[PDB]
């Protein structure tokens, strides 16, 4: 269990993705869901999210917590604290890195509610949930007793045998919070040990690293003229739909996937 | 099958063209006049000269190894049988090809 | 939309032929994503049949 | 949209109990339907929320010990836009003219 | 499955005729219960009609 | 009201029953339900469970 968790967590880089429904209008939610698979016969759903599961924020095997990030700040939450639902409320089985396993009934949409200390933000995705029964006897819910047939459900085993995803070096992220308005200048202060590629739009456009110390931006007094591109690249990131592609970062890496569908009865 | 879309490539304040690579049913498109928006403000501050490079292809499903349907070419059936023969009070059970 | 949309000589064979009528559309303004439309999974449709 | 003292406070819900005026934070109280809703904003008497399709409207108000809710048999018509019948707004696609209740306080 | 699957001479009469095609099946391994399958209530069916 | 509650509670012995869906796989859950009656015209259901009230 340690090997694949370490492989996924050495180059995880949890992110926040664009979400259609943030429970208030639309926003970029750290809990945004990018893919849901509902091919399990019993109703189990295997889906991958921006947030990571199975380890803490320090890269230590801790499966009881959910790990995510907010605006470049990596944060973690207990798994039982955060729950997802559908047409009917679901039940979470387990999570492993990007991918998550849970027991959801049939539904037209997927939503997971993340309630922080004061801020409760949730992301909904219009993905249907196919609750396909087993055999020719159409049950809307698994029966308590009866005969058994061959069944295919997403096993919760963490083994990763014949499937994987590509993880690349993340592209540059814009961060206008780092832009500060000083006297006739902009003082974009990068955080500790962080390279903020400062891009300024005025007469004579300049691009600078300013990794250690902030730089005064002459001719670019207004804050909106200069745009700060945070550049950490501490770990690789999953090749997501919401992330920009760094042209100079051709850093593909295989990441074997958990919760592979397995046959059973 | 799992649809495979790469991270979009944006040429902020500039022009970019799709590179034709080889993937199953690979499609690449270039989109101009795009103003991307991120959580940390707008990613690109130029209005035009924002070419969007989007490439997508098709990958076989992750669970294809376990769950999948197989097509066969069927012909020339062979016939076999199990016979429990008893001749002369000699109870004999065996398989004999037809 | 029918059987054979994904064809692989072997389960472990990396080579595969894909024909799903995959076409992209215009990305929505203010969003970064890959807007694609294609026919549903022909294998899945056959299973539903 | 205001407190119990008539001051601009849009993050709270104001009500009364047996002639005693009391207030609650807006996020504290939620309504649901066939599926749980999402509350957008409130403005005095009128309230705006994002409810999916449902046959009845119910809002659960849980006080310190007493949880009281009211359910009304009013249908929720989730009428789509255009000739493509979708049960939930799509992630992407083309755009059409749509008529929705704007959240502006005008 | 029809009206009269349960017949009692009186409301308070203890004696009653029961014909529900009640048949037991195999209990599931590792579980303790009474696995029984029987027709739905004929009284209920008549009410539904 | 005291009489029938006392009569039930002198010989209650609450138990845990095998439950098909324990919110994780299957197990024996203390809150398991054995019978639900849904003939209430308004929608009210009278049900008996392992736990007592
Ligand atoms: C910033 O400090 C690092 C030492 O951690 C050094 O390698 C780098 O050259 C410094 N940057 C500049 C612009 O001097
Ligand atoms: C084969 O025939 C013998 C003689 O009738 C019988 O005793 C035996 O059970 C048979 N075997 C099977 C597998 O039926």
């Amino acid at each position: 269990s340690t090997e694949e968790l370490f492989n996924e967590y050495k180059l995880t880089r949890p992110y926040m993705a664009r979400c259609i429904r943030c429970a208030v209008g639309s926003c970029h939610s750290p809990i945004a869901i990018e893919a849901v698979k509902s091919d399990g016969h019993d109703g189990y759903v295997r889906l991958q999210t921006s947030s990571q599961y199975g380890l803490d924020s320090s890269g230590n095997l801790k499966g009881r917590t959910m790990r995510y990030d907010m605006h470049g700040t990596i944060k973690e939450i207990p798994l039982h604290q955060v729950s997802l639902y559908t047409s009917r409320p679901c039940h979470i089985v387990d999570g492993h890195g990007y991918f998550l396993l849970a027991r959801c009934p049939a539904g037209d949409s997927i939503t997971m509610e993340f309630k922080k200390d004061s801020v409760r933000h949730s992301c909904s995705v219009p993905y249907e949930v196919k609750f396909n029964p087993v055999g020719r006897e159409l049950y809307t819910h698994p029966p308590e007793h009866g005969v058994e047939q061959a069944c295919q459900v997403y096993a919760h085993d963490a083994q990763n045998r014949g499937a994987y995803v590509e993880m690349h070096l993340p592209g540059s992220e814009v961060d206008s919070s780092l832009v500060s308005l000083s006297g006739s200048s902009v003082t974009v202060t990068p955080p500790d040990g962080t390279s903020a590629l400062v891009e300024c739009e005025c007469g004579g456009t300049k691009i600078s690293e300013t990794i250690n110390k902030t730089k005064q931006f002459s001719q670019c007094t207004k804050k909106e003229q200069c745009r700060a591109y945070r550049l950490q690249n501490d770990k690789w990131v999953y090749n997501s739909d919401k992330l920009p592609k760094a042209a100079g970062a051709t850093l593909k890496g295989k990441l074997h996937v958990p919760f592979l569908l397995a046959d059973g009865k | 099958y799992k649809t495979g879309m790469d991270s979009p490539a944006i040429k902020c304040c500039g022009s970019q063209e799709c590179t034709p690579t080889y993937r199953p049913d690979e499609q690449c498109k270039v989109f101009t006049g795009v103003y991307p928006f991120m959580w940390g403000g707008a990613y690109c501050f130029c209005d035009t000269e924002n070419t969007q490079v989007s490439k997508a292809y098709v990958m076989k499903s992750d669970d294809c190894l376990a769950d999948h349907a197989e097509a066969y070419k069927a012909h020339t059936a062979s016939v076999q049988a199990f016979l429990n023969i008893t001749v002369g009070e000699h109870s004999i059970v065996t398989t004999v090809y037809v | 939309g029918a059987f054979g949309d994904i064809q692989s000589r072997t389960v472990s064979s990396s080579d595969l032929y894909a024909n799903t009528n995959l076409v992209l559309q215009r990305p929505k303004a203010g969003a970064i994503h890959v807007p694609y439309t294609q026919a549903p999974s022909g294998f899945e449709q056959w299973k539903k049949d």
